[PDB]
């Protein structure tokens, strides 16, 4: 109903409703919450042993705890697995007592040394574990569904009973099933298949409906923290709009910097880390300042300056200030080296890089009829010299060379590169012709003594200017 | 006949009736279309003549 | 190649096009002036910066041409890659593309039916669009909010679909339909019956039809990737300052890819759907700020708070790419310089300084300098013009001669305005022009900064010497009259030659010829004015080119004879005795090229503007305090006036008058004291007391210092003198009304300073006229030559066998300009003749020169067949035998002269300059038009219709004298009877417009009530009232349901006819009808019943003719005109016709004069509605033939009412482009009811309905567009493109698939080649047949 962007981002804003203290603390562990649903679930997960053993490995050769409870710490869940590996494995996977000592196995994880690269491997490779499972399953459908003849009603029935060994195949070549007595035709990619969830099956150690489940509450928990973060950063963007009247200046647009302080604040969410007992707005403060000046200094100017440029000639440019407050006259460049403690080449380097060139639409006349653009000299010249001469020279030598009635000629025509593509030395020229070099360079020094005298070369000694 | 055409007749919705045609887009609350109000007719800030 | 083909961007057109992609919004190093890897400037992406050196500095001077650097991808190659790499930046989301989006019409919604609120609804990230539902509720195309989207997510969960955004709609326009879509849109076009519904399903249906022939896709409508401009076309370069100079552009793209770099940082981080719908509307908004910065929202802005320039900021205006880089662009060899004097040179020839000969013609003076062997080499020529050698003047004098050169006043105002001219070498620095064409320029020497430019090679050389060469034009484009006339200093020189006096102090000398006549004027003996006899020998051509010898003594004077020294032999003296004017100077000069031709012509005008520089030398003329005489009886005028005036304020005082006819008997007495003092003056002036030879008093042309100035015409007319020397006429006030006291005293008495504001009122009224209009009028020139811009003269003769019936304009006055110039130069169409039906002399296809226009000027003719280019029946131009005579030449009309830039430069010529008793005055005899005429009781002739139109013919057979007479008039005279001028002949009140009945009989008045549809109201006047009825507003519903009327029958009961038709008798009782006539009395056929009561953007909304402030409706078919529903204020109208189309109604706003009655006989194509009258209802009921006569007869008189006369041609080819796009009425060749180009109507009549079989359907009817409505229907885009909304007309063409043929001549001036128009014609000839 309206034309603007920002006005309709406050209209979004607008819908969802802030916090106070407590609806702070609530949002904030709401994210606890839905952290530590994937904590608990990953203690579940087979990968996550190896994953502690290579931990244990990276920390053997190393507030903070001492690394001896690392040491101590990060190798009791191996123990627990080697006494758990007999029965979730060996001796049937439908056990009671199996997922008991997986529960064991589970309850023991709380030693986290939470390290933000860490989290992501093993959300990573379960992820990937998913993705593979989640194609397996799609080609299976892609094999029975579309084809045979049947839809998709008549899958999943068969597909949730084991999805481990060969019965769920024969049992889609059911009673009758005239439309599906194709066996050998889709049996080439679907064997094959089922061969590869096998040897899945055996690397996790774990039939397929306990890891679909495992998934589905990693799926559950990773929803549940993305719309905590959806409330934690939709009540927050009073923050970005309230901290975004500092940095009002005419380099970028505002909401440029309001969606760069909604991606610091974003990091600020994982960054938080609320057992301190601190609020979010002060702690997100110092990240939203620093995605602000990260924008105002990759963007906001045509030469990109880099951020710690950005920061100096921010300092002298409140020293300068500083200095006219102080002083009343222009600041000098000796006053403000003195006080950045800096020499003064490197300030007056910094002091040319000063701001975004004069764009070409800005009215250098009297009237809006003749912009910028027209004033500008070529760089890539065509004077009449460059023109000419660079012509007249070339059929000069062309009608002078051409009286070398010799091999001098066109050893030196590619001396230079003169009517050539490449440039050759005297060693190239030489395989061709003469592999000796001081013959192609004593003919050279003859043609120049033949070329250096006033006589006939006149009209090439006339060029040189 | 301004009286037989008016979108709004409350203050409240009057007032929001005037936030629309200024800053479109933006559903205001009392206060804010009230601040408006004040600092685009009422305000030294705004508006002088001297 | 030789066309140009137009589509939509495919992205892996993009992906072809790219040769490298940006993902990084570096543009270049801030230390180092190098741009890094991957960046906006890059090498690897676009290329080098210098020529042949790479990045690093690695591979450089020739080495490596084509392989790439692996440390930063450089390609070693020049700097022409720089302006031809593209962009492709990934994109992580797709965008719209707001030319695609905000235009208007925006085209994505007229191909989804959708309003531009529901698109502004789905493309800001606020509301959701399904694209397929499992039911019925959720269709295609449904707008849903967000809780409509939660509500459709809890009701149906996996079996709807949809999106936000962009992407919503782009899988929307990709999964649609192709083809069975457009199937069921041309089936339910035609299925259902009505008019708004088929007013956009058409155009719907078009554009689906242009989409599926073109090849193009909807998906490619949307933008997916966006490609950046090449970086040397947006070049971030060093100023010689400190500072850069970059392009805002540059910034726009910067945002661009940080925009997109934060989605491509938002889609991996798992962001929620606030922040990344956010992103996404912020990247709409960034790629609208740099597609159109002004459609979306608030224009972007910069450090310097200003609008930035978008891509369509740099193609929009004068300030576009268009009119500023690619159509009117800078150019070198083009000298800056003033005007000055040259006098002593040839028509041909101008003046030039040494010093800028010298530098402007450096490639002349480098090529003549090396053959010649003066020069070694090309800097050495370089010093030797640095150090000014004495032999590169010798040189440049010796290139100068044999070589022309192009002088151009900025800006020019004709084609006349910029001409070709030899130079010589003087010194000074400045240009000496000849003072004959100044006149052609329109550039007094006000230190005009003329352009001069420089053809180069031998085709522009001769194209300058034989073509646009000042000696091979002494006529003008605009009309037959020489524009390059003898000027106000030597047209003042030439009446001072031909002046006569009575004393006359060389009397009685009979002087041998023009060699006694100069000698004893150079000797001092006798003066240049003596009324003797002079023995002249004259010649003329009355053979075929054979001229006679002949010497006779002719009563002149010597001056005259010294001028026919300077005039060759092919003129005779009948122009050369009279008083020699500028008007009669200008038919001297066209008779002369009419006779002689164009090979004495230009040494006669020579010779002429010598001799009148020779003689202007010697005249003397010098305006003084004394010869500037004031009136003697001036004083007493005033007085009289002051007296009048107090007569006035004391009437106005004592109550007699109001203020206003105070105010009009103020301005009446004060013009009738400005007349009076204006004769006192011209008297004064144009009489002067001087002695005879004996001892006498009498009176001649006076030798008055400003009556050479006056009664010549050299420079100002009669107005300027009579203000000038008595008093002021009537000012301006800036209300537009007229000061009631005027100026009393005049220029030489002095103004006071009241007197001085009041003058300077109207003189500030009239520059600020002059300031505004003539720019308007400027415009209105880019207007009109962007309609003509492929009128080019393709062949000979066609035929067409049809054109127009020619007269001149007699309306209201007396007559204003002949037949004889205004056919001038015209070809006839059929074989006319005189006015008698025998002895046909003219043939089939002539011109109109001399041996023509005398010899019907002879007959008494008043109306031609002449052959018009609005009847030519080829495509793309029309043909030399058709059009005429080009007008600047003098014969046929050569293949390749493109006539519409001509009309255009001509309509653009004087627009610098624009800022009842009926009483005939000739004898004749009196002859009407649809006559419907009856005597009555009283010995006269009264007029019983509309249509009369009373003209005189006298007894030789001409249409001296017209009017235009309205319903309701008495004629005092008969038809076929010689009258006198002078008396009245028509005899009607000018105020009302009477109900006059012809039916001789009784009166009854029938069918009225009194009290429900009447009422009973006697007139206080004159006692004569009956049962009238007022107006229609005051009655109440009787008259709604029972039409009133008065059935004027006998008062026995019987009812009678109509005398002539069936009709019975019954007048119907419109509003206002208080009649005076009683019952049972016996009224004659005649006898009256009730009273019933009644330029500049003038010239551009005529142009454009696209509605006026009050519209002219006309009757459709000849029948029965009555009303439908009764008046509820604007009603209806309803037309019946005899043998027409019965139930078609029509609509009538105001009521105010209707002209025909509600159940009255009408004529097809007849005036309903008075005032203005808009050209749309007159070109679809009247053809072509009668819209272009009424446009000459009324634009062509408007710009004569000014003061200067053009030809008719160039304000009808103009008109006849102005219906260039036709409407079609029936299906089977293009489409039902298109609007298609007269070409393209054109090749379907001839493909179908002339050699293959019958008529398919090819009928059309033809529209009048818009000037800036028929530049956006042109077939060809790239021209459409560069008049206005470059925006619109380009997304179009754009997706329409237009591929340009290039036919037309400004199509191939924006490409760069060859024009198909003039000397390039016969390259097209060669152009489109191996082709
Ligand atoms: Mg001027
Ligand atoms: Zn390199
Ligand atoms: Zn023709």
């Amino acid at each position: 109903r309206t034309t603007d962007p920002v006005r309709m981002y406050m209209r979004e804003m607008g819908t969802v409703e802030l916090l106070t203290r407590e609806g702070e603390i609530d949002i904030a562990k709401r994210i606890e919450d839905g952290i530590n649903q994937v904590q608990c679930s990953v203690a579940e997960y087979p990968e996550a042993i190896t994953y502690l053993l290579e931990q244990y490995d990276r920390v053997e050769a190393e507030n903070s705890i001492d690394p001896e409870l690392a040491r101590e710490k990060f190798a009791e869940l191996r123990a627990q697995y080697v006494v758990t590996r007999d029965t979730i494995k060996a001796k049937g996977r439908s056990h009671a007592t199996a997922q008991e000592e997986i529960l064991k196995l589970s309850e023991v994880f709380k030693q986290f040394r939470l390290v933000p690269k860490q989290f992501d491997y093993l959300v990573n490779s379960m992820r990937v574990m998913m993705d593979r499972v989640r194609t397996q399953e799609r080609l299976i459908m892609k094999l029975c569904v579309e084809q045979c003849k049947m839809p998709k009603k008549n899958f999943i029935t068969l597909f949730t009973g084991n999805e481990t060994s060969d019965t769920w195949f024969n049992a889609a070549i059911a009673m009758n099933k005239p439309w599906s007595e194709k066996l050998h035709d889709v049996s080439e990619e679907v064997h094959r298949a089922l061969q590869k969830l096998q040897q899945i099956e055996e690397e996790t150690g774990l039939t397929i409906e306990q890891v679909k489940d495992i998934n589905r509450r990693m799926s559950i928990g990773e929803a549940k923290a993305r719309r905590a973060k959806k409330e934690m950063v939709e009540a927050n963007l009073r923050l970005v709009i309230s901290i975004a009247k500092k940095y009002t200046n005419r380099g970028l647009q505002f909401l440029d910097l309001i969606q760069e302080g909604n991606i610091g604040l974003m990091k600020a969410v994982d960054k938080f880390e609320y057992r301190r007992g601190y609020k979010f707005s002060t702690y997100a403060t110092w990240w939203i300042r620093q995605a602000i000046t990260r924008s105002i200094a990759d963007q906001a100017r045509t030469i990109r300056i880099p951020v710690h440029m950005i920061e100096t000639i921010n300092k002298l440019n409140r020293i300068s200030r500083q200095m006219l407050q102080e002083m009343g006259r222009e600041p000098t460049p000796e006053e403000l080296a003195e006080r950045m403690l800096m020499p003064e080449d490197k300030i007056r380097k910094v002091l040319k890089i000063a701001k975004e060139p004069i764009s070409m639409e800005t009215p250098i006349g009297d009237d809006e009829d003749s912009h910028l653009g027209d004033f500008i000299e070529d760089t890539t010249l065509e004077l009449p010299l460059d023109s000419a001469t660079t012509e007249s020279l070339r059929a000069a030598t062309h009608d002078v060379l051409a009286g070398l009635t010799a091999r001098e000629a066109k050893v030196l025509r590619m001396r230079f590169g003169i009517d050539m593509n490449t440039d050759y030395t005297l060693e190239e020229v030489g395989k061709q012709f003469d592999v000796t070099r001081e013959r192609i360079r004593q003919i050279e020094a003859k043609a120049l003594r033949k070329l250096r005298h006033p006589s006939r070369s006149e009209v090439l000694r006339s060029f040189l200017d | 006949e301004t009286l037989r055409v008016d979108p709004t007749n409350d203050r409240l919705s009057a007032l929001v009736e005037i936030y629309r045609m200024m800053r479109p887009g933006e559903p205001p609350t009392r206060e804010a279309a009230e601040s408006l109000f004040e600092n685009l007719f009422f305000s030294e800030d705004r508006y002088d003549l001297s | 190649f030789d066309a140009i083909k137009i589509a939509l961007a495919s992205p892996d057109m993009i992906r072809s096009w790219s040769f490298g992609e940006v993902k990084k919004p570096e543009t270049i190093n801030y230390r180092t002036f190098k741009p890094e890897r991957d960046g906006l400037f890059c090498a690897r992406i676009f290329g080098p910066v210098k020529d042949y050196e790479c990045l690093c500095g690695k591979y450089k001077r020739l080495k490596h041409r084509g392989v790439i650097c692996e440390k930063c991808g450089v390609e070693v190659t020049q700097t022409k890659v720089r302006r031809e790499r593209m962009g492709h930046i990934e994109l992580a989301s797709p965008t719209a593309h707001i030319w695609f989006l905000k235009s208007l019409p925006s085209r994505i919604g007229l191909l989804l039916d959708m309003p531009l609120r529901d698109i502004e609804r789905v493309l800001y990230f606020e509301s959701y669009v399904v694209i397929e539902g499992g039911m019925t509720n959720l269709e295609r195309q449904q707008i849903l909010t967000e809780e409509q989207y939660l509500d459709a997510l809890e009701e149906f969960g996996d079996e709807f679909d949809a999106k936000m955004g962009a992407e919503a709609i782009q899988a929307l326009l990709k999964s649609m339909d192709l083809e069975q879509e457009c199937e069921q849109l041309r089936e339910e076009l035609n299925e259902t019956n009505s008019e708004t519904k088929r007013k956009k399903l058409t155009k719907r249906i078009k554009l689906l039809e242009a989409f599926v022939q073109s090849g193009n896709k909807p998906e490619w409508m949307i933008l997916t990737v966006l490609p950046v401009l090449p970086p040397d076309l947006r070049p971030l370069v060093p100023l010689d300052g400190g500072r850069f100079a970059t392009s805002d552009l540059n910034d726009l793209y910067r945002r661009v890819i940080n925009r997109n770099n934060r989605l491509k940082r938002l889609l991996d981080l798992a962001a929620p759907d606030i922040i990344v719908r956010n992103e996404k509307r912020m990247l709409q908004e960034a790629v609208d700020a740099l597609l159109d910065n002004g459609r979306r929202g608030r224009a972007i802005t910069g450090s310097n708070k200003r609008p930035l320039k978008s891509l369509a900021d740099m193609i929009k205006g004068k300030q576009g790419r268009f009119r500023q880089n690619l159509l009117g662009k800078r150019v070198d060899y083009s000298g800056r310089s003033v005007i000055t004097v040259g006098p002593y040179l040839r028509l041909h020839q101008c003046g030039l300084p040494k010093k800028m000969a010298l530098e402007l013609f450096k490639p002349f003076i480098y090529g003549k300098l090396e053959l010649r062997g003066l020069a070694t080499t090309i800097k050495a020529a370089k010093k030797m013009v640095e150090r000014e050698e004495a032999v590169v003047w010798d040189i440049l004098d010796e290139v100068i001669r044999e070589h022309p050169v192009l002088l151009n006043r900025a800006p020019t105002l004709h084609r006349l305005g910029i001409q070709a001219f030899e130079p010589v070498l003087i010194e000074g620095k400045a240009i000496q022009l000849h003072p004959l064409v100044c006149a052609a320029y329109n550039a007094d020497f006000d230190g005009d900064q003329m352009a001069v430019h420089v053809p180069l090679t031998l085709e522009a050389q001769l194209e300058a010497r034989a073509l646009m060469m000042s000696t091979n034009n002494i006529l003008s484009p605009a009309n037959g009259e020489p524009i390059i006339v003898p000027s106000q200093d030597v047209v003042l020189g030439l009446y001072y030659m031909t002046r006569d006096c009575v004393n006359a102090k060389g009397e009685g000398m009979v002087l041998t010829g023009p060699k006694e006549a100069e000698r004893l004027y150079r000797s001092g003996l006798a003066s240049l004015h003596a009324r003797v006899k002079v023995r002249i020998t004259e010649y003329e051509k009355d053979a075929n080119g054979e001229l006679v010898a002949k010497t006779s003594l002719k009563d002149t004077t010597v001056g005259r004879a010294i001028l026919w020294m300077i005039v060759p032999k092919g003129l005779p003296y009948s122009i050369v005795n009279q008083a020699l004017g500028k008007k009669a100077i200008s038919k001297m000069l066209n008779t002369c090229y009419r006779i002689l031709g164009l090979k004495p012509t230009v040494i006669f005008a020579d010779q002429i503007m010598y001799t009148g520089f020779a003689y202007a030398a010697r005249s003397g003329a010098s305006v003084g305090i004394d010869d500037m005489v004031i009136p003697e009886k001036k004083h007493e005028i005033i007085s009289e006036a002051e007296a009048e005036v107090a007569e006035i304020q004391e009437q106005f005082q004592s109550g007699l008058v109001t203020a206003g006819e105070r105010y009009n008997k103020v301005i009446d007495i004060w013009a009738a004291a400005n007349d009076r003092v204006s004769k006192a003056m011209m008297d004064n002036l144009q009489t002067e007391t001087v002695i005879n030879r004996d001892g006498q008093e009498e009176k001649q042309v006076s030798f008055n210092s400003i009556y050479m100035m006056a009664d010549s015409g050299a420079r100002g007319s009669a107005a300027q003198i009579r203000q000038l020397a008595g008093m002021r006429g009537l000012m301006a006030k800036p209300d537009g009304s007229i000061i009631e006291t005027p100026i009393t005293a005049n220029f030489r008495e002095g103004l006071n300073v009241l007197q001085y504001f009041i003058s300077t009122h109207g003189a500030r009224k009239g520059l600020a006229d002059t300031a505004l209009k003539t720019a308007n009028s400027g415009y209105l020139t880019r207007r009109l030559v962007d309609v003509a811009q492929d009128l080019v003269v393709t062949e000979d003769d066609c035929g067409t066998h049809e054109g127009i019936m020619m007269t001149p304009v007699i309306e209201g006055g007396d007559v204003k300009e002949p037949l004889r110039d205004r056919v001038l130069g015209r070809v006839t169409a059929e074989d006319v003749l005189k006015p008698g039906t025998a002895d046909i002399l003219v043939p089939r296809n002539t011109l109109l020169h001399e041996q023509w226009c005398d010899l019907l000027e002879e007959n008494s003719v008043d109306a031609v067949k002449v052959r018009s280019v609005v009847s030519c029946d080829t495509d793309f131009g029309v043909c030399a035998h058709c059009y005429g005579r080009d007008l600047a030449r003098g014969h046929i009309i050569n293949k390749g002269e493109a006539i519409g830039v001509i009309a255009a430069q001509s309509i653009g010529e004087p627009g610098t300059q624009l800022t009842s008793s009926i009483q005939v005055k000739n004898k004749g005899s009196i002859k009407l038009s649809n006559v419907k005429s009856v005597v009555n009781s009283s010995g006269k002739l009264v007029i019983t219709s509309r249509n009369t139109e009373l003209k005189l013919i006298d007894e030789f057979g001409r249409t001296k004298e017209s009017y235009k007479v309205p319903y309701g008039a008495v004629l005092a005279k008969g038809d076929g009877e010689q009258v006198a001028g002078g008396e009245t002949v028509a005899n009607w009140d000018p105020h009302t417009m009477p109900v006059i009945t012809e039916v001789s009989g009784f009166v009854r008045f029938t069918d009225m009530i009194d009290g429900q549809t009447i009422t009973r109201q006697t007139d206080e006047l004159t006692g004569l009232s009956s049962l009238v009825v007022l107006d229609s507003a005051e009655r109440t519903a009787g008259g709604k349901d029972l039409r009133p009327a008065l059935k004027i029958v006998d008062a026995q009961g019987n009812d009678v006819l109509i005398p002539g038709t069936d009709m019975p008798a019954q007048y119907f009782l419109p509003g206002k009808a208080i009649v005076q006539l009683e019952d049972g009395v016996q009224i004659s056929s005649g006898d009256t019943l009730a009273r019933i009561p009644q330029g500049l953007p003038r010239v551009a909304d005529l142009f454009e003719a696209r509605r006026p402030k009050e519209p002219a409706i006309l009757a459709e078919i000849s029948g029965i005109v009555s009303f439908g529903k009764e008046t509820k204020g604007k009603r209806r109208l309803v037309i019946t016709p005899v043998d027409g189309s019965d139930p078609y109604e029509e609509m009538i706003p105001k009521w105010r004069q209707l002209n025909v009655f509600e159940g009255e006989r009408v004529e097809r194509g007849d005036v309903i509605s008075d005032g203005p009258e808009a050209p749309h209802d007159i070109l679809r009921l009247r053809g072509v033939h009668a819209v272009t006569r009424y446009i000459v007869n009324e634009v062509q008189d408007v710009y004569r009412l000014q003061g200067v006369k053009i030809n008719d041609k160039h304000i009808e080819v103009i008109v006849r482009q102005m219906l260039r796009k036709a409407t079609i009425v029936n299906a089977g060749s293009s489409d039902f009811l298109e609007g298609e180009q007269v070409e393209y109507s054109r090749v379907k009549i001839a493909n179908r309905e002339l050699e293959a079989n019958g008529k398919v359907g090819a009928t059309y009817s033809r529209d009048l567009l818009g000037i800036t409505k028929a530049s956006l229907a042109t077939e060809s885009f790239i021209s459409a493109a560069s008049f206005q909304e470059t925006t619109r007309v380009l997304t179009e063409a754009a997706v329409a698939g237009k591929r340009d043929e290039l036919r037309g001549l400004k199509e191939n001036v924006i490409v760069g080649r060859l024009i198909p128009a003039g000397t390039g014609y016969a390259y097209h000839q060669d152009r489109m047949r191996r082709r």
